[PDB]
């Protein structure tokens, strides 16, 4: 509720903005528009680029590196919007910055923002 | 952990499409929803006031749409796009030169498919009335057909369609791939003081046109013979109800279930000139006899309704103000699930008659 | 409030949907986006065609013919939206129909909808 | 009634522009508002994540924008459009070859005008950092300048601008000695662990760059000599407030009033990683001494602030969530008027320094 309070992750609802893997998401959760936690919805294009963050998983006690890739080539879904910024740095430290549209690498040169997925790319240690 | 692009589930009787004209915005969206799970399975982007169509056999979906080179000004381009129903990728993009689309709040029957799925017809209002012919199979715009002061397009065959004329008749239009169309008129079927709503229900497979008036009187026309047979009118509200202020009202006010031969109509108590406001009730009636089978209290302000065409159908009730599609059991009227966050001002529900 | 109740006009706030002149407007009031009760906002294009309605003026107890012309060539304002339908008829009686985008005749062939004005064109009764 | 098209009032110090990036939607809007009256005086349509600029002399307004041929896919066109500030008609539309714009949530200093109003510079991030040069007076794109790993663009003259580099230094780019720019770096002004926000305030007329860090520490750089002079950093919040959880947070977090030489910072009590949430307070401080002049309770969740540049300024406070611009007296902090219904997710306020 208190938007300014420390973020507390949960592991029970992937469409909620407090889902653990969404610790540095900026945009919309793809699961809400036909994609899934780690796959893009039909019709969109999957970028290869991403901003990353280390998110804590409450269920197992570890932290994991999440690579936020965008699904591009469509107007914003408008469903399940969220903006979290755990460990998010300014634009001059792009690897960790989340206002940038991380669509590079998508097919057909797609650069419009539809939603973001939250795949795990490694442990954080 | 390996990201990919998903494919939507195969189209089935429970798939439902919701279009969001977004209160006249320059760009719009279409939501593809699995009615069974109550989940969004895909989306499609569209331009200004697009007209959606969906093949009854589930082989494809398409829309007639309009974009501008500078958002809402600059060069205009009208076009048709056809999409695969599982990958959601466009399979054709056909330009309609010379900006012929009629831009109006979305009426489903202003753009329609012939029974074979090979041709798309759309209405032009200005400079003069006409109907454009798009060949989906050949992927090309063929031509404009000149018609009299008539509206809406109900295709009955690969080369024939009906329109409703200002004079109260229906116009039968037989086109015939080169030439000038043979235009025939039926008898006048309604007086000048009966106003037929902008959203009649039409079942192409059944050839049944269900058209209500502002008062709930329902005209039914059977086109299955290739010709119009007028059926006996039916009153959806009783005299006492009307005396009590009951009237239909909404956007897609009526729905028709083919296999059950049943009509669903949105109604509520309202002043006579409040015909576009949402309604909280739905009356269900037998199409053969006019007999009332049920009156459901929907429990929300519903603007549009539609039904699945399967054996035990779902009743879809879309609220523009809540931006949510409520899914109900069409037999009991009970609310099963709901899908929210449907855009800015969702208004049109489309379903396929796959049976 | 009860959207289904009979419309009741007022003659004091032009930006409200119950203002007497807006009896059959469908869209957005231009006064709310830089236009005025009878003029188009800067940058838009004024249509020549329109749909009309006879609206009752509570102040003087007379009805006037309002010709709803659209201001076009811009995306919808999104401010002061309203939909009233006093005397509104189906599309086959177009002169009285309000779902139609009344942009015909605007310069530059503008056809996108921005807002609608409510000019008086004569008396009614 | 004789309808016509209005002209906006002449630009003045009280005019304020609000941009709505609409939560990354494919099309956006800009609202032109008279701050004295609290009235919308006009609008401008834009594409995907456009960057707005306003000439300080009030002679024109412009933006760098992006459109696609099929709403959000198809061919991309990046372009600059210039508009007359009274008629709001476009006076130039200049295509930027090869889609070079950087698409990112709107940072005002990612697209900027030179002090003479003749050149527009915009940033490109990928494949590699570069700055594009647009000749507004001749209506053509001129070229791209390669630059090091630096960000933001602060123009100091017709052929010179500064950028902030990943290493903590500023880079001075002198161009217009065609071929290759002269690039010089200042010394490093901040450590690797002090994070400078994405929205510094910069007054081109005074040559003053005000740049807060995540903790409210403020760096000031004087660029009036044409070279960078660093000032000692000021803390906006006391040790007590900091120990108590106070930190800046929002989008356009800081504003700078030139004639009064005052800094305004949005702050609130928050966790350290909630730097982009709205704030409910504003601290005002003297730029010369670092002394606190006031702390205002805004009474709403504010995301962005800006000020008019006249001698008795208004403080603009924009709430993305309420979609409303609250207009306050910059001196007393008191709320005067508000303007609601400002699009879908408005975030950027721009004012001209006409004095």
């Amino acid at each position: 509720t208190d938007p300014r309070a420390k973020w507390v992750p949960q592991d029970n609802d992937i469409q909620a903005c407090d889902y653990w893997r969404h610790c540095s998401i900026d945009g919309n959760i793809c699961d809400c528009s036909g994609g899934s936690l780690t796959n893009c919805p039909p019709g969109t294009k999957l970028a290869t680029a991403s901003w990353v963050a280390s998110c804590y998983n409450p269920t197992d006690g570890q932290s994991y590196l999440i690579a936020y890739r965008d699904c591009c080539g469509y107007n914003v879904s408008g469903r399940c919007p969220c903006l979290n910024t755990e460990g998010e740095l300014p634009v001059y430290r792009p690897e960790f910055a989340n206002d940038i549209i991380w669509c590079f690498g998508a097919e057909d040169d797609a650069m419009t923002y539809h939603c973001t997925i939250s795949p795990i790319v490694g442990k954080a240690s | 952990d390996e990201p990919r692009i998903l494919e939507a589930p195969a189209p089935d009787a429970r798939r439902v499409y919701v279009n969001d004209p977004a209160h006249f915005a320059a760009v719009t969206q279409q939501f593809v929803i699995d009615g069974e799970a109550g989940r969004v399975i895909g989306m499609i982007d569209g331009g200004f006031l697009p007209n959606p169509v969906v093949a009854d056999d589930g082989s494809f979906i398409a829309h007639a749409s309009t974009v501008f080179s500078r958002i809402a000004r600059g060069e205009r381009t009208d076009y048709v796009e056809v999409f695969d129903p599982v990958t959601l990728l466009p399979t054709a993009d056909i330009e309609l030169p010379d900006a012929p689309r009629f831009l109006v709040g979305t009426y489903p029957w202003m753009t329609s498919l012939t029974p074979d799925g090979k041709t798309l017809l759309f209405y032009q209002f200005s400079p003069a009335p006409a109907v454009g012919v798009v060949d989906l199979e050949g992927k090309a715009f063929k031509r404009m057909l000149d018609v009299p002061d008539c509206y809406h397009i109900f295709p009955t065959a690969p080369d024939t369609f009906f329109m409703h004329c200002r004079d109260g008749s229906l116009a039968k239009v037989a086109f015939g791939t080169e030439g000038t169309p043979e235009i025939t008129h039926t008898e006048v079927f309604h007086p000048e003081d009966e106003f037929l709503i902008n959203h009649p229900a039409y079942s192409q497979k059944a050839g049944r046109l269900v058209w209500p008036t502002y008062t709930g009187k329902i005209h039914q026309i059977d086109l299955s013979s290739g010709d119009a047979k007028f059926l006996p009118a039916v009153e959806a509200l009783t005299e006492a109800e009307r005396a009590d202020g009951w009237r239909p009202g909404g956007w897609q006010q009526v729905a028709y279930h083919r296999a059950l031969d049943r009509i669903y109509l949105l109604v509520d108590q309202r002043d006579e000139w409040r015909h576009k406001t949402a309604s909280r009730f739905v009356v269900v009636l037998d199409a053969k006899t006019g007999e009332r089978l049920a009156k459901f209290e929907m429990g929300h302000e519903i603007d549009s309704i539609n039904v699945s065409q399967d054996e035990k159908p779902l009743l879809y009730a879309l609220s523009t103000g809540d931006k949510t599609l409520y899914i109900h059991d069409a037999e009991s009227g009970e609310e099963l699930r709901s899908v929210n966050q449907l855009g800015h001002g969702p208004q049109v529900i489309t379903t396929a008659d796959m049976g």
